[PDB]
């Protein structure tokens, strides 16, 4: 639910 | 499964890096001085905000970061992402003695630093960084090295992060010697970059607790990216 988690991925 | 980080040549690490680097971002094209906590702060959490976004792109563009599971690489940022604006901030402000250029149209000087209380400390601090760097003469090689080194030991400790260090480290010192210096030399300056991560990471832990002051106070905006990666420092 980390913005993180998101951003790392894209 | 075998890194690829480890099978790079020292060179081939050093292109990496470079290639990896964010650009350096413009604050807004107002020309008012920023004087007050407001002006200042708003300024600074626009940058950063954007920077973030850069910065988590560069990190998966250092060599072993894109190794590690997801909440490992989430764990490095989360601790790391201050030290790396900050190191930014010192490289960036080199050859701006008494000045920090926290964008090429944005200037401050520690008489600005004052209009935020608890603020002029950690300026100093910052400025004392790159006055330092400066008399080193420290190369963009070297500052890349440094970053990435930040990147992975600072949350290390909360075998493959350690041999990407190792590596780091090879890639410094060859550096170094490209650049002829002698072996005592090649020692002596690699222990004086590393010693100044110390402080980088003193310049952090202060200046989380600064944000996460200003967060409390809740004037100045935070983002929804910038509160997770300060909450994050509990
Ligand atoms: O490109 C950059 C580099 C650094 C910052 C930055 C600070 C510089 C000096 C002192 C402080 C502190 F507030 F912590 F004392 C700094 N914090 N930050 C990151 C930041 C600033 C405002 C809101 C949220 C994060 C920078 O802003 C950009």
């Amino acid at each position: 639910h980390k913005i993180l988690h998101r951003l790392l991925q894209d | 499964k075998n890194s690829l980080a480890l099978s790079l040549t020292a060179d081939q690490m050093v292109s990496a890096l470079l290639d990896a680097e964010p650009p350096i971002l413009y604050s807004e094209y107002d020309p008012t001085r920023p004087f007050s906590e407001a002006s200042m702060m708003g300024l600074l959490t626009n940058l950063a905000d954007r920077e973030l976004v850069h910065m988590i792109n560069w990190a998966k563009r250092v060599p072993g970061f894109v190794d590690l599971t997801l909440h490992d690489q989430v764990h490095l940022l989360e601790c790391a992402w201050l030290e790396i604006l900050m190191i930014g901030l010192v490289w960036r402000s080199m050859e701006h003695p008494g000045k920090l250029l926290f964008a090429p149209n944005l200037l401050l000087d520690r008489n600005q630093g004052k209009c935020v209380e608890g603020m002029v400390e950690i300026f100093d601090m910052l400025l004392a960084t790159s006055s330092r760097f400066r008399m080193m003469n420290l190369q963009g090689e070297e500052f890349v090295c440094l970053k990435s080194i930040i990147l992975l030991n600072s949350g290390v400790y909360t075998d493959h992060i350690h041999r990407v260090l190792d590596k780091i480290t090879d890639t410094l010192i060859h550096l170094m010697a490209k650049a002829g210096l002698t072996l005592q030399q090649q020692h002596q300056r690699l222990a004086q970059l590393l010693l100044i991560l110390s402080h980088i990471r003193h310049m952090s832990n202060k200046g989380m607790e600064h944000l996460y002051s200003m967060k409390c106070k809740n004037v100045v905006p935070l983002s929804d990216l910038l509160l997770e990666m300060l909450d994050a420092h509990r």
